[PDB]
């Protein structure tokens, strides 16, 4: 069975301090025998300030029971400095916890302090390992965020290639390919096509841009995340959309649909008729547009009739 | 009232489409589609004048609810030491949900509340997740804290109020040791950097007359970045080296769209020369009313695109509503009503689908098949607020305020880290002030535009968007602060 930690030979040294919250708190939680015994101990380690390899190995017994423990995680990494331990073996165990199902925003973070510290040369082992984690869950934030961070920091530094970001836009397209509805996955396409520093704007690429956002557009019609990025796509390139509604228009009843369309696409797309209404807008037909937007409301996207009432009247 | 909030059993009920293209996506879609439509389809309709036989009752049971909580005054099972760093939110969501669902609370009990949060405090400034012993001070538990001592605490020397006026110089200090130079905070020491902890920060610097113009250089900045091409907002943004540019880094979610907002609209109220840098409010209006579900999925909110509806979000994009209205209809002023959100459908979702199933522990919950819990439970009730209540903000409100604040009455003025980092003067600090309480004061509940659906017994109270709790506590508490009354 458990043996407390007062009665552990390398302890002795040690006077715990009990939890403080007061005579009667309120939502006091009914903590196990290890836990308490745990906690009693680093209460009095982080007191006396003791940076030792007994309280390191306290840190990791208590977030392997509760990961979202901050102030636990920051100690620890207050001691892997202070002793310079290695941060490559604690990377190691970071991808134990992912394994195990130990995960919180303080995990991540934690991970983020380790790769800023070490500082690699060339992050793409890195990468790669962000890139498999994924297949869990495809969609994790926490992951996608880190992503965008890791990318970010080491090319403020000079230290992506031309090379590594031609695969990452490689890996993208595939994870796209796989399931094109992953949201995540359009916002990954954004910044490495769009937003980041040392993306290309020039002619071609806006028209290699366009056609697969209308590709993808064709090949799942009533995709929500690739109507977004084509209208965020325009928006943000100040492009006109008149020249692109023969793409649209058979939606509302460069690449082109399906002569037949795809089985099970009910008609009509209701963002296809968004597109149309601020079409109209574009020419300043405002009465067609309002029409469009009476439609969404009564008809076609009747969730939001109050929405596109509000759109209908401010064409008056 | 009701004309373009149609009820979702008067909608045709239908899947996603598949376009003929499967993925694991649309998989969890149509079993999640599957999951809610079979519990309304065993539900009556809410909106029925003598409900069905044979079908299950949906109105709000309430009793079930406060029963659900009240195991937060005796004790928590052993499975909560996952929150163990979270005590002050198991507070929020207890106290401020039973404000909502209109149970008061005795004094011994309020006071027990008061003095548990109390040994939270840091003397160096701000509440841990836990006692100070044990805990360091942490941004979220720090809006926790301070809300639910609004919520439970008084002026009275047993009341917390008057601990924390003493603190307020060592919580703004502690505020300045989170500020990074880019217009981000740390939540703790060396913690993450995302809008959360910049709305938690915000909302206590606004309640507790804290902010100075070195603590706000940048958030304005920051915060703008993180708007993504979706409209919504993302955790964070990166600054390229003051920097060259910002750039936002994940996809917009309901949860930091939230926070986004929210925190936008507390530095709108702060008078400094051209801040706070704009937003996009039409892209972000169109993404908060683009997350509402189907008809099938019950008119429920996702918290982002092609993931799944979740009772949650009835509070975190729902509640985002009133604040992107606000915006717009102020750049349309700038240049120069029908409900945004269905006020309807998304009512139907808690009472049908969010609630406990009768009869068991109560509480409320994500989605069908998920248990309650004390999170699920206080932002379902409060997004179901939002929704009964037409919440806006009023120019007229504000004017009122304007003219009977006292700038003779206050608590002493902070004392900045750098010499230069105060108001310039006294005129421009005590116009500061009134600016920012006039503001904080301005919400009200519009005149003839509530909306109760299944009848007047599920009502709830009113409250605030932006600060999340009831106005009448909001208004005596700023009023402490601020010595106003
Ligand atoms: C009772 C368990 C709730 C878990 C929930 C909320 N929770 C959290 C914990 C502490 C404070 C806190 O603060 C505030 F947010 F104010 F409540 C929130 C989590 O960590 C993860 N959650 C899982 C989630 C359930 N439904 C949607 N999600 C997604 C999600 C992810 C991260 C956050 C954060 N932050 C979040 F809020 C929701
Ligand atoms: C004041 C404060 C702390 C506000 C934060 C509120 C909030 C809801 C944040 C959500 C953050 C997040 C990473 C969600 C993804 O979780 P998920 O993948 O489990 O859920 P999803 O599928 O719904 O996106
Ligand atoms: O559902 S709720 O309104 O929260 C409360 C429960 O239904 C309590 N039901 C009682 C059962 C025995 C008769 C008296 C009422
Ligand atoms: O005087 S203050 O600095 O305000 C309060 C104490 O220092 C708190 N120190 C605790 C010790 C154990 C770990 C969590 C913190
Ligand atoms: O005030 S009104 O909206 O006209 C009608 C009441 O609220 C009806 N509430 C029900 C009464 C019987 C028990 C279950 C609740
Ligand atoms: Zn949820």
């Amino acid at each position: 069975t458990y043996i407390p930690m007062s009665q552990r030979r390398s302890w002795a040294d040690v006077k715990p301090i009990m939890q403080d919250d007061g005579p009667n708190p309120v939502v006091p939680i009914m903590y196990s025998e290890e836990y308490k015994d745990a906690m009693d101990y680093f209460r009095a380690i982080a007191a006396k300030e003791e940076k030792s390899e007994r309280a390191l190995e306290l840190t990791e017994i208590i977030v392997r029971m509760n990961p979202a423990h901050y102030t636990v995680w920051q100690y620890r990494f207050s001691l892997l400095t202070s002793l310079n331990k290695s941060l490559e073996d604690e990377l190691r165990l970071m991808n134990e916890f992912a394994v195990q199902n130990l995960k919180s925003y303080q995990v991540w973070h934690h991970r983020l302090l380790l790769l800023d510290r070490i500082s690699p040369q060339d992050p793409v082992s890195e990468i790669e390992y962000i890139h498999g984690s994924l297949l869990p869950d495809p969609k994790n934030y926490h992951t996608w965020a880190y992503l965008h961070w890791l990318y970010s920091h080491f090319s403020t530094l000079g230290r992506i290639s031309e090379a590594q970001w031609g695969s990452e836009l490689d890996w993208c397209n595939e994870m796209l390919r796989v399931d094109g509805r992953n949201n995540s996955a359009w916002g990954w396409r954004w910044y490495l096509r769009v937003s980041r520093p040392g993306a290309e704007t020039s002619s071609r690429s806006l028209q290699d841009e366009l056609i697969y956002i209308l590709k993808s557009i064709h090949l799942i019609p009533h995709n929500v995340s690739a109507w977004n990025y084509l209208r965020g796509f325009l928006k943000h390139f100040s492009l006109p959309l008149v020249p692109i509604l023969p793409a649209i228009l058979p939606y509302t009843a460069f690449p082109m649909p399906s002569d037949p369309l795809p089985e099970d696409t009910p008609l009509p797309v209701p963002l296809a008729l968004e597109y149309l209404a601020d079409s109209f807008i574009e020419q300043n037909r405002v009465d067609d547009a309002a029409k469009v937007f009476e439609k969404l409301s009564s008809e076609y996207d009747q969730m939001r009739a109050g929405y596109w009432e509000f759109r209908r009247r401010e064409c008056a | 009232a009701t004309e373009f909030t149609p009820s979702v059993y008067s909608l045709v009920s239908k899947p996603l489409p598949s376009n003929s293209r499967p993925s694991a996506t649309l998989d969890e879609q149509a079993e999640t589609e599957d999951l809610i439509s079979q519990l309304f389809d065993l539900t009556a309709d809410p909106n029925a004048l003598v409900s069905e036989h044979g079908k299950r009752y949906s109105g709000l049971r309430k009793q079930e609810h406060t029963q659900f909580l009240a195991s937060s005054f005796f004790q928590l099972p052993g499975k909560f030491v996952s929150l163990d760093a979270s005590r002050p939110w198991l507070v929020f969501w207890t106290v401020h949900s039973l404000d909502l669902l209109g149970v008061a609370l005795d004094q011994g009990t309020k006071d027990r509340v008061v003095s548990t949060l109390l040994h939270f405090l840091s003397p160096k400034g701000g509440f841990g997740g836990g006692p100070a012993n044990s805990q360091i001070p942490h941004l979220l538990p720090t809006y926790a804290s301070v809300c639910s001592l609004a919520i439970a605490g008084n002026d009275s020397s047993t009341g917390g109020w008057k601990d924390l006026a003493a603190a307020r110089q060592s919580i703004y200090e502690f505020f300045m040791r989170c500020k990074r130079p880019d217009g981000g905070f740390v939540v703790c020491e060396g913690g993450e950097v995302d809008v959360r902890g910049t709305y938690c920060l915000l909302v206590v610097a606004t309640l507790l007359d804290i902010i100075t113009p070195e603590l706000l250089h940048n958030v304005d900045k920051f915060v703008s970045a993180c708007q993504t091409y979706e409209g919504g907002f993302a955790c964070a943004s990166f600054p390229f080296p003051e920097p060259s540019c910002r750039v936002s880094m994940a996809e917009a979610h309901g949860g930091y769209t939230s926070c986004s907002l929210n925190s936008h609209f507390l530095l709108t109220s702060v008078p400094l020369p051209s801040f706070p840098l704009s937003i996009d409010a039409n892209a972000a209006l169109r993404w908060t009313v683009l997350q509402q579900g189907e008809p099938i999925e019950g008119g429920g909110f996702r918290g982002r695109t092609n993931k799944l509806v979740d009772g949650c979000y009835s509070w975190w994009v729902g509640g985002g509503a009133p604040v992107a209205e606000e915006l717009v209809r102020r750049e349309k002023s700038r240049k120069v009503i029908p409900p945004i959100f269905n006020r309807v459908a998304l009512q139907e979702f808690t009472l049908v689908a969010a609630q406990q199933d009768p009869g068991s522990t109560g509480g409320l919950r994500d989605k069908p098949g998920k248990r309650p819990d004390q999170y699920h439970t206080c932002n379902n009730l409060s997004g179901l607020s939002i929704a009964q209540h037409k919440m806006s903000h009023s120019p007229s409100t504000v004017s009122s305020n304007r003219l009977k604040f006292d700038a003779s009455k206050g608590l002493p003025a902070v004392k900045p880290v750098a010499p230069g980092g105060g108001w310039k003067n006294e005129d421009e600090r005590q116009n500061a002030r009134r600016e920012i309480w006039a503001n904080a004061l301005g919400w009200i509940e519009e005149e003839g535009g509530e909306i109760i659906v299944g009848g007047k017994d599920n009502r709830i109270n009113t409250t605030t968007p932006v600060f999340n709790i009831l106005g009448l506590r909001l208004k005596p508490f700023i009023n402490y602060f601020y010595c106003q009354e």
